[PDB]
């Protein structure tokens, strides 16, 4: 039992809370229910106006994510992107799928321990709320993270 | 040490390891001595400590267990057990090189169906039974406090065996019985479809019968003509359909 | 060694799971029983991928494996 | 099969001191044979300075055979032959019987003499006569040796003779 | 001195067993990618045979004598049934156990037993080295015999060197007595294993663009 | 089936002295055999250094079997063969009784030399007279050892020696 | 095939005193016999300026034969044949004994006689008598002699004698 493994590599949760504490009280929503846990982040902490092009002090909280994300042992991973209405169908979806993609890449570059990752981007057709006044400032404009804790 | 052993053995050169090496000889072969009795005191009162609560856990729950294992909604009306019987799908085996041979699916008969008085319950199959050894007899005793110690820990370790002991044989136990109602639970199921035979049973019956100092008034016995079989009539088999 | 610090405190183990339960609701991820899921990629011994070791102790320094490979490296040398 | 003469270990659990010998058994507990147990005896020494235990009927359980291995002892983790013990037993006691039964006589036989150039009479009286039994007395018991004994807690070392299967 | 030098070797060879297990634990995904044997195996879960080749051979028996020949390709092991596909561990995971009780019989007293100690470790050391890597290079070229007698027998096949194994099927319906019962009887054997042909004229031959 | 040299418990219920051997019997009252007793006999040692049973006649009941199972004996809870008895039992008194007819002689020769240099007369030859006969003949009954003497409440240990069925 | 009269080295790991011989066995490390060990014994000799090694009881791993060739011992890098040990171990003792009971019976005999011409009497009293006594015995005891003594950490060699296979 020595020899067998105790633990699994760097399971903390004491720093399982601290850095789920860190990123509530910091704005990113991070949420947890049974086994499935969802993380929401707003657009304006990643992007620049209507451009799916990443900013050089997002990688910080994407390291951050990473970093929680590995912490625990699963499968299938799910992201999803949605938009604001700015001009049409057609670019927001492609928008919304760019995004995805690009964060999807980033996540598989970085030491992910999952093995399916799942993008999809909506645009502006599943809003949260109904105040509409912003545009990539709005609350509704963001990206979320999914999965389902294995065993 | 000998994994980054070029540094080891120029460190193990100096003369205080070569003085302090020499006297764990002595202590080893005190300490395998020590450890081997510690190992079997820990079994022991582990596995019947762990044996009389799994026992007591078991009485606390007596009436579900002898709800869900109900014998008498599965005996038959001449007060006959129903036969066993084992299933498998998707059956295949290698012999040997260019010997191969498949099998979608197989029956087995494990026990034979037969007479019974009393229905079977539970309790004798998993019932662990408690003999408390109230005779701790320790021979060889520790020196100082480090055999002490160590032997307090792998008296430890001889107790999480013992505990785990019990629990193998409890899932085995558990394993057995399931397996047996299983068997019955298939037998009323294949009677249902119609591909096994139900078992026949004659009796021949007498009136007034004996000598003139001891009698019967009457005299009945029966004795079971056909055993339940599967049959291999296949197209006489009727099949089930659900809504 | 103190698996649900931070938290409740342990509850116990779920050995159907194999893993401890905290006080808290939560999983924790340390494990407390054999038959639990691992993720292992290192082995020791030898005359791996074989039958193991031989029963017999050879005279000389070789060691075989059951199906009568030999393997040298845990075999004693010159 | 066992070599032709070398190491194994062997732990001792009764002690006894070196004067009757007799069947003392020691136990193997590790090595080739698991449970096996062994008799044997010791030899008297005329000099007390190292013991050493013969061990003759050893038999490992499980079947019903007897081998019949003679082998020596040593002290393990000095690798040497000595005893751990005391070989001091009985000097002193002897030595001071002795050397008080001459300070008798000649306490009484010189203060017998010194009395040309009652109590001191009677201690002249006294000396000079239990100094003469005491001291033949004492040379016939000053012939018992020092004595050593072993211990129901150390193990030995068992260096074999002879081969065995 | 021997002993240590000995133990030195001992110390040598499990240390550079433990860095090349480490190394080849490492790269476990690009072995399962190039060793392909799921894909390599044919339809009925049997395994391709192994062929190996020879070009241009001469030999010179003796005085007055010399026998030569352009080709030539021999079946090394014969096909046969398979039930999973073998992987890259059961020929290159080597074995380790640490030796981790040097009884040393000669203890340094002296400085320059130190010093001699030291200079024949490490001599030690070094043939520990070279016989892992001589262990390793053995088993690396060993699999790939393997692996290119699998491809050699499916591109002979290819180009119609040899027969495709043959094999009969036969099925019966339920079987057994009242109390024992196989639902179905499949049973399959190949009756014909691959083999050469040398009727040459069946040839094709093959271009490139 | 019994493994050649193992330990077995005996219970001692009846004492005797160290004087005439005898069949002496305990009771085990562990192991396999249930109601068993087993007779045997003491021996004398030249030097009271330990004092030792040894037992022979083996008994089984309910069947009419008696093995001889030789053994010897240890001190429980010592795991030693030393004997717990009285030692000092005849030291003090052929002590006594030497050096007073000692003193008697003493005390007639020296203290009638002193007389160049009627009742004191008469001590003198008292000492005188009596002190000779008394030490002749306490020297010749000097020789007599000193008894031990076992208990009638302490049992002992068993270690066996060979094997029966 | 062994040459007549060549020479091997020898690892000896467990050491004895010369006061009683028995089996001490070695370990053959380099040579044509590797993993070989062998059992004999050392001899007594008259004067202790050596100590040799009789060996004779060899075993050759791989196969359960003992050959019996036989051979003797030398001290490793000195080519000669003492032995490393200590050679004062009992001489001084028996020395400071015996002069010393020889002065205590001188002490009190000569200043008796220096009277002509109470403490210092009783001085004559228990140098004179006890002298005596202490002097026979240590005439009795002085006949013990200083043994040698090998240790367990240095090997030794073999210079062969006859050939075997």
């Amino acid at each position: 039992v020595p020899k067998l493994p105790c633990r699994v590599d760097g399971a903390c949760d004491a720093t399982i809370i601290k850095m789920m504490t860190d990123l509530n009280k910091k704005g990113i929503k991070v949420a947890s229910v049974g086994q499935n846990y969802l993380i929401s982040i707003p657009a304006s902490a990643l992007f620049a106006d209507q451009s799916p092009r990443l900013n050089w002090a997002s990688y910080s909280l994407l390291n951050e994510i990473a970093a929680f994300l590995k912490q625990f042992r699963k499968i299938a991973i799910t992201v999803t992107s949605y938009s604001s209405k700015y001009v049409s169908v057609k670019r927001e979806r492609a928008l919304t799928l760019a995004r995805s993609r690009v964060v999807s890449e980033y996540l598989w570059s970085q030491g992910v321990d999952s093995r399916i990752i799942f993008t999809q981007g909506l645009g502006s057709d599943k809003p949260i709320t109904s105040y509409t006044l912003g545009g990539d400032r709005s609350p509704n404009a963001r990206v979320e993270i999914t999965f389902r804790r294995a065993v | 040490g000998d994994t980054g052993s070029l540094a080891g053995l120029q460190a193990m050169a100096d003369s205080k390891y070569t003085r302090a090496q020499k006297k764990q000889k002595m202590g080893k072969i005190r300490e395998m001595a020590l450890k081997e009795t510690a190992l079997s005191v820990g079994a022991q009162a582990g596995l019947a400590w762990r044996a009389k609560i799994i026992d007591e856990q078991l009485n606390k729950q007596a009436r579900n267990l002898d709800a869900i294992y109900d014998f008498n909604s599965l005996v038959l009306e001449h007060n006959i057990l129903p036969p066993v019987l084992l299933e498998g799908r998707n059956t295949l085996n290698l012999a040997d090189a260019q010997s191969i041979r498949i099998s979608d699916r197989t029956y087995k008969v494990a026990k034979q169906a037969h007479f019974i008085t009393t229905p079977p319950t539970w309790r004798q199959y998993l019932w662990m039974d408690y003999v408390k050894p109230e005779a701790p007899n320790v021979t060889l005793l520790p020196k100082t406090k480090a055999e002490k110690e160590i032997w307090c820990i792998y008296t430890e370790r001889g107790w999480k065996n013992g505990i785990d002991q019990a629990n193998t044989i409890l899932e085995e136990n558990i394993a057995r019985i399931k397996e047996d109602f299983g068997g019955m639970i298939l037998y009323r199921k294949l009677l249902a479809m119609n591909m096994v035979s139900p078992p026949y049973v004659s009796h021949t019956d007498l009136g007034v019968t004996g000598d003139g100092s001891e009698i019967h008034i009457d005299d009945r016995v029966l004795r079971i003509t056909a055993l339940p079989e599967l049959n291999v009539n296949s197209a006489e088999w009727r099949a089930a359909v659900a809504k | 060694d103190g698996c649900c610090s931070k938290m409740g405190g342990i509850n116990y183990c779920d050995s159907s799971a194999g893993r401890l339960v905290c006080n808290n609701g939560f999983y924790s991820t340390c494990y407390c029983t054999r038959h639990a899921v691992m993720d292992l990629q290192f082995l020791m011994g030898c005359c791996l991928w074989h039958g193991g070791v031989y029963p017999q102790l050879n005279s000389s320094g070789l060691v075989v494996c059951n199906d009568g490979y030999v393997s040298e490296e845990c075999s004693l040398q010159k | 099969i066992i070599k032709t003469g070398d190491i194994m270990f062997a732990v001792l659990d009764t002690s006894v001191n070196s004067d009757e010998p007799g069947p003392i058994l020691a136990t193997i507990v590790t090595g080739k044979l698991k449970g096996s147990k062994l008799i044997g005896s010791f030899n008297l020494p005329s000099n007390a300075d190292k013991m050493v235990i013969t061990f003759n009927t050893m038999s490992i359980p499980g079947a019903e055979k007897t081998i019949s291995i003679s082998a020596y002892a040593i002290d393990p983790n000095t690798a040497r032959t000595a005893l751990a013990s005391r070989t001091n037993h009985h000097y002193l006691m002897r030595y001071g019987s002795l050397f008080a039964s001459s300070f008798l006589q000649g306490f009484g036989n010189a203060f017998q003499s010194a009395n040309t150039t009652s109590t001191l009479e009677n201690a002249v009286i006294g000396l000079a006569t239990v100094g003469k039994a005491w001291s033949q007395q004492a040379q016939q018991l000053f012939n018992t040796p020092t004595t050593v004994e072993v211990y129901s807690g150390t193990g030995l070392g068992i260096l074999f003779t002879q081969d065995v299967t």
